């Protein structure tokens, strides 16, 4: 603690303790459709069901998570679900970053023009 | 841990010759009830063996733990010099035929008294006096029969490659299919066992099956009683169906060796068939009596997690969904226990699935190549966009020189 | 059925929780988006080469 705090670095440190709940989460999206509440807390060490739900709950408001909770029988699904690739929206994501490797390959080919209309250059090629 | 399911009748039967008196220096430790008879055998067992320097070994190690007998070991230590008069003769003759046709015999005798490290440094420097083919079939046993007492490797595999493809592939035809004793069954026994011991399973049991049980009975290298089960574990946990089927139902020469112990052979079976809860049952009883093998013990936890992992692997093969209990009950578990398992199996990528833990189902995932490569394509994409600005940001600061003093 | 499948014979899964067998008339010419995962590979290896090729 004095070690983190002389560095004035105070919050991130403690951001690193959310963020590994957070993480284990993730990783129980990769091996279940459906885990209780109560089962979740147990494995990423939430201490109770209703910390869980808020933790999930949290999740999904940010969009870190794709699931959803069941009050009726205590459980959580996962739906893994997050994007077809066959929206219009899809294809202006696309031409959004090809205009940006277009740019940059115009910068590219740009200052190298610089570098054979150097005089310094030429003479040592 | 009490085994009285242990049948000695078959036991006494299963080892012969030297591998007796070994066995006996772990089991010893939690079987008593047996010091008594063991000394009216040790009437005639005393002489045996030519112990010297192993007497005063066994007597100190429980008496530190928790004379008639003492006049014995005095005796026979005169017996050590008379042996050294048969080497003087040898020397003086100055005839190269003497000294190799007597070396052999006299090879094997150092051997037994437990000069081990005298007998091994003959042949290092025999070798440059042997320059006949037949020389060299003699000397590959010799080697690797005194190297497994030792306990190394290093050196039987730097010499194993190189005899079968030095000499044209064994001489081509093989020299009339070797001498009277076939080395060819040989080294296919010795290297499984250095290849077992190398933490190389798959190895192991591929240089085992390759064994035939005409010219597979020497007492002196590994018991053929064990020769199946070392055969037979390797190859379950480390070769797939395809390999299983080829190699061991099918093989004609190891079935004979199945005969042997009617357990083994039903384990396989059992697996080939998709009957885990028996099969996994037999291994359960027989994994107790493993753990006193001494090429065997250290690897028996690694195999019997490779198959049980294999069997789940296979179970849950032709299924898109899988009832947990009933998964569970084929494996002799808990529901829970099963889960627990079945978690780390799908992290580490073995098995393709999700576990539906509210009507405990598991069921298989079928991955979307198109989605898959879409997203894989744009993470490539903005990864080398990151890239190609921050390299030519690089550019900027080498090209104005900027570095801190 | 179980047999089958492990031995490459049928071509399909089970279904335990509703006794299904469901064949597998499916998985048709989709080597395009193999071709573009070899494609992506090549293309990431090669980016590192680029900008590391001396310093």
């Amino acid at each position: 603690s004095e070690t983190f705090t002389r560095d004035n670095n105070m919050g991130l440190v403690k951001q690193c303790l959310s963020s590994l709940y957070k993480k284990n989460i993730q990783r129980l999206t990769k091996t279940f459709l459906t885990l209780s509440l109560q089962d979740m807390a147990s494995r990423v060490q939430l201490s109770g069901p209703q910390e869980a739900e808020k933790y999930v709950l949290h999740m999904i408001e940010d969009g870190e998570i794709f699931a959803s909770i069941n009050q009726k029988d205590g459980m959580v699904s996962f739906h893994d679900n997050p994007e077809k690739y066959n929206n219009p929206a899809m294809l202006h994501n696309i031409d959004q970053e090809m205009l940006k490797c277009i740019e940059l390959d115009e910068r590219l080919k740009a200052m190298d023009q610089e570098i054979t209309v150097n005089p310094q250059f030429v003479q040592k090629s | 841990v009490e085994n009285p399911s242990l049948d000695l009748e078959q036991y006494a039967a299963s080892y012969s010759g030297l591998m007796r008196i070994e066995r006996l220096q772990f089991i010893a430790d939690h079987c008593p009830t047996l010091r008594v008879e063991a000394l009216k055998m040790a009437l005639s067992f005393v002489q045996r063996t030519f112990n010297v320097d192993m007497y005063e070994e066994i007597h100190r190690k429980l008496s530190e733990a928790t004379a008639w007998v003492e006049a014995t070991r005095k005796k026979a230590l005169l017996k050590l010099e008379k042996l050294d008069t048969d080497l003087k003769n040898y020397k003086g003759n100055s005839i190269k035929e003497s000294i190799r046709r007597g070396h052999d015999d006299l090879g094997d005798h150092y051997l037994d008294c437990g000069d081990l490290s005298n007998a091994l440094k003959c042949y290092s420097r025999a070798r440059d006096y042997c320059t006949s083919a037949k020389h060299v079939i003699n000397m590959c046993l010799n080697v690797i029969k005194v190297s497994v007492y030792l306990q190394n490797w290093s050196h039987v595999l730097s010499y194993v490659s190189k005899a079968e493809s030095t000499p044209e592939i064994a001489e081509q035809r093989g020299e009339r299919d070797s001498q009277t004793q076939a080395i060819l069954t040989k080294l296919k026994c010795a290297a499984g066992l250095a290849e077992l011991a190398a933490r190389k399973y798959k190895q192991a049991a591929k240089c085992l099956l390759l064994a035939s049980f005409d010219h597979c009975d020497f007492p002196e290298l590994l018991s053929p009683s064990n020769v199946a089960i070392y055969g037979g574990l390797c190859a379950l946990a480390t070769f797939d169906r395809q390999e299983l089927q080829r190699n061991v139902i099918s093989s004609s020469s190891f079935k004979l060796f199945l005969e042997l112990e009617p357990q083994v052979r039903d384990i396989i079976f059992k697996f080939y068939e998709s009957k885990y809860a028996s099969c996994l049952k037999m291994l359960d009883e027989m994994k107790d009596n493993l753990l006193l093998d001494m090429y065997l013990a250290p690897h028996v936890r690694t195999l019997y997690t490779q198959i049980r992992n294999r069997a789940l692997i296979q179970y849950f093969s032709p299924y898109v969904s899988a009832d947990m209990h009933r998964m569970a009950a084929a494996f002799n578990t808990t529901v829970a226990a099963l889960e627990d398992e079945l978690t780390q199996l799908i992290l580490e990528g073995l098995i393709s699935a999700r576990v539906d833990s509210h009507s405990k189902i598991l069921y298989a995932r079928d991955v979307d190549q198109r989605s898959t490569t879409f997203e894989k394509s744009l993470l490539m994409g903005k990864e080398f966009q990151r890239r190609a600005k921050a390299m030519m940001l690089r550019a900027a600061v080498l090209r104005n020189q900027i570095h801190v003093k | 059925l179980v047999q089958c499948i492990l031995d490459n014979t049928i071509h399909g899964r089970i279904d335990q929780v509703n006794q299904l067998l469901e064949l597998d008339h499916q998985k048709r010419g989709g080597a395009r988006y193999t071709a573009l995962d070899k494609w992506t590979n090549q293309l990431n290896s090669l980016n590192q080469a680029v900008v590391s090729k001396l310093a």
